[PDB]
């Protein structure tokens, strides 16, 4: 309920989804694939923190409240889907485009050029591309619980 | 596409015995994430809609009996039916849905003693009579084996031409046969003679079961 | 608990059109998939089309890829495929499926293509005219000169349905003929009535024929 509180969730956010980009390599993925439009639901979240990050007091811009439970549910969603495809893979083997990107800086946060579900066996623990369902049903959670 | 290819064609078997038709894919159907194996068996009931049986290869439902089992894996699936009841006279689909849907040309599980066919013979109908035609039938209901010669009488003068039959695909809860057949003339030609009837010789015993009736009142 | 009844097609010439609906009906509808299966006149099975849950994507083998259309319409409940350039191969029986690996089957509408319908003629069979009395008295439907496949026979409103066979319709010249006998204790008939009701959809065709005996 401050500017502490509300930059530690956006920090936590920036920090532990952009590590996102890290090990990506060793790991011998790379493709984020439908993930792209699923990176997206970190801004929108995070974007509602670190925007409404001004000071979660004063500002009256409280409505960082609503773009941040829009996003983190949106990220549901789209991330709920990509598990359901795994623990339950469509008989369309074949990838999409077979029946808003660039900006000054570097595109390199979003990709797409690789491949499809092909090999990916991760191996790593207890996998990842889904762990990501409970970290954001937390944000959600957290969201829905601040104004229930 | 994947090809899903059934043998035998037809299974014949006394009610109470074990089953196992084959069912073999052109392509793998496992993924590297699970044991998952992405094929499925259909039963299909005479002149029924499929219901499903099994899915992913192993994995029975709703309501399947532990008789109908699933293995296979890879390229080579088996369904094994044991005990088979008589409501279990079908064909037997097998479907992967691994890379699109594709089915296999289906597997016939036609049952397996002997009766006795029940003829009864049926003149043609008023209205179709003062509508231009006539026709003459006999059912031969609850037979077994298949077979069955039927012959058609014209008071002992035994004619042939126009003479169109059908067998039932064995029936589900008796199991057994039956036929139908029609002796199909003009509405004047009919009258020419007085007597009519048909006859069976089906191997229960080789003595003719006739069935019979005469023109004049009808 | 859960059905599909899918309808509404019959004959349709080359190059032609026609649009069947899957009513569906008691089950959480826009939630599921669905899926259109048709079987050929060979008893083959083939795959036709697929939309999601949300009308989002639509899938199709390349053999109606084009010529198909599996629309929904979560409103009224039904499932459709909208069929046009129509190959004489799309002639077969077309099912109604769902998905969670098809769990709930449709029962079909037929569809034919082919280049002349033909209302079938409906003739009650009467036994001998003999008043021997048997036992087990079996009366007869008879269904004649008609196009195309299939009819639907129904002894007393789907009421008399345990005792009965419908034999395979034959193709003399290009009309189907077919026969139906129905057995039952000599208790029910004459006194119960019994009628056979034959219903030819390629053509509506509601045709009710009483089996009446045999008086002068």
């Amino acid at each position: 309920q401050g500017r502490g509180a509300w930059l530690l969730m956006a920090f936590t956010a920036l920090a532990l989804e952009l590590t996102a980009l890290w090990f990506q390599h060793v790991m011998l993925l790379k493709p984020s694939v439908l993930c792209i439009y699923e990176r997206v639901a970190l801004f929108g979240v995070l974007g509602a923190a670190l925007i409404g990050a001004i000071a979660p007091k004063t500002p009256l811009r409280y409505v960082a409240m609503v773009i941040w439970l829009y996003s983190a549910f949106r990220g549901v969603q789209l991330t709920y889907e990509h598990t359901m495809l795994q623990l339950y893979p469509s008989p369309f083997a074949t990838c999409d485009f077979m029946v808003l990107p660039l900006d000054k800086w570097v595109p390199q946060v979003f990709v797409a050029s690789g491949d499809c579900a092909e090999r990916q066996w991760d191996f790593l623990g207890l996998e990842m591309p889904q762990w990501l369902l409970g970290i954001f049903i937390a944000y959600l959670i957290v969201a829905v619980l601040v104004v229930i | 596409d994947i090809v899903m290819s059934q043998s035998p064609s037809s299974l014949a078997v006394s009610a109470g015995e074990k089953v196992t038709m084959s069912c073999k894919s052109s392509q793998s159907l496992l993924n590297s994430r699970t044991r998952k194996n992405y094929l499925a068996w259909y039963q299909q009931k005479p002149g029924q809609s499929p219901k499903l049986l099994i899915y992913w290869a192993s994995t029975r439902e709703s309501g399947v009996p532990d008789r109908f089992t699933g293995s296979g894996s890879g390229t080579d699936f088996t369904l094994t039916i044991s005990s088979v009841q008589a409501e279990d006279l079908a064909v037997y689909y097998c479907k992967q849905s691994y890379n699109l849907y594709t089915f296999g040309g289906g597997t016939k599980l036609e049952i397996k003693a002997d009766a006795a066919p029940t003829v009864s013979i049926f003149p043609p109908s008023s209205e179709q009579l003062t509508s231009g035609g006539a026709s003459v039938v006999c059912f031969l209901n609850n037979f077994y084996p298949k077979d069955i010669n039927v012959k058609w009488k014209i008071d002992g003068s035994e004619r042939q031409n126009g003479v169109l039959n059908s067998w039932t695909d064995q029936d589900s809860k008796d199991s057994t046969y039956s036929m139908s057949s029609t002796l199909t003339l003009t509405k004047d030609e009919y009258e020419r003679h007085n007597s009519y009837t048909c006859e069976a010789t089906h191997k229960t015993s080789t003595s003719p079961i006739v069935k019979s009736f005469n023109r004049n009142e009808c | 608990e859960v059905q599909l009844v899918e309808s509404g097609g019959g004959l349709v010439k080359p190059g032609g059109s026609l649009k069947l609906s899957c009513a569906a009906s008691g089950f959480a509808f826009s939630s599921y998939d669905m899926s259109w299966v048709r079987q050929t006149p060979e008893k083959r099975l083939e795959w036709v089309a697929y939309i999601s849950s949300g009308g989002g994507s639509t899938y199709y083998p390349d053999t109606v890829k084009g010529r198909f259309t599996i629309s929904r319409d979560n409103a009224k409940n039904t499932l459709y495929l909208q069929m046009s350039s129509l190959k004489s191969e799309d002639t077969a029986m077309y099912y109604c499926a769902r998905p969670d690996a098809m769990d709930y089957w449709g029962q079909g509408t037929s569809v034919t293509v082919s280049s002349k319908t033909t209302a079938p003629s409906v003739y009650p069979l009467a036994p001998v005219c003999g008043d021997t009395t048997g036992s087990s008295v079996t009366l007869g439907c008879l269904v004649k000169g008609y196009f195309p496949e299939p009819v639907t026979l129904t002894w007393n409103s789907g009421s008399l349905s345990s005792g009965v066979h419908t034999f395979p319709a034959v193709l003399q010249s290009d009309l189907y003929t077919l026969s139906s006998s129905v057995t039952v204790t000599s208790s029910t008939w004459p006194s119960q009535s019994i009628t056979c009701n034959v219903a030819h959809p390629a053509s509506s065709t509601k045709v009710d024929k009483k089996i009446e005996p045999r008086g002068p």
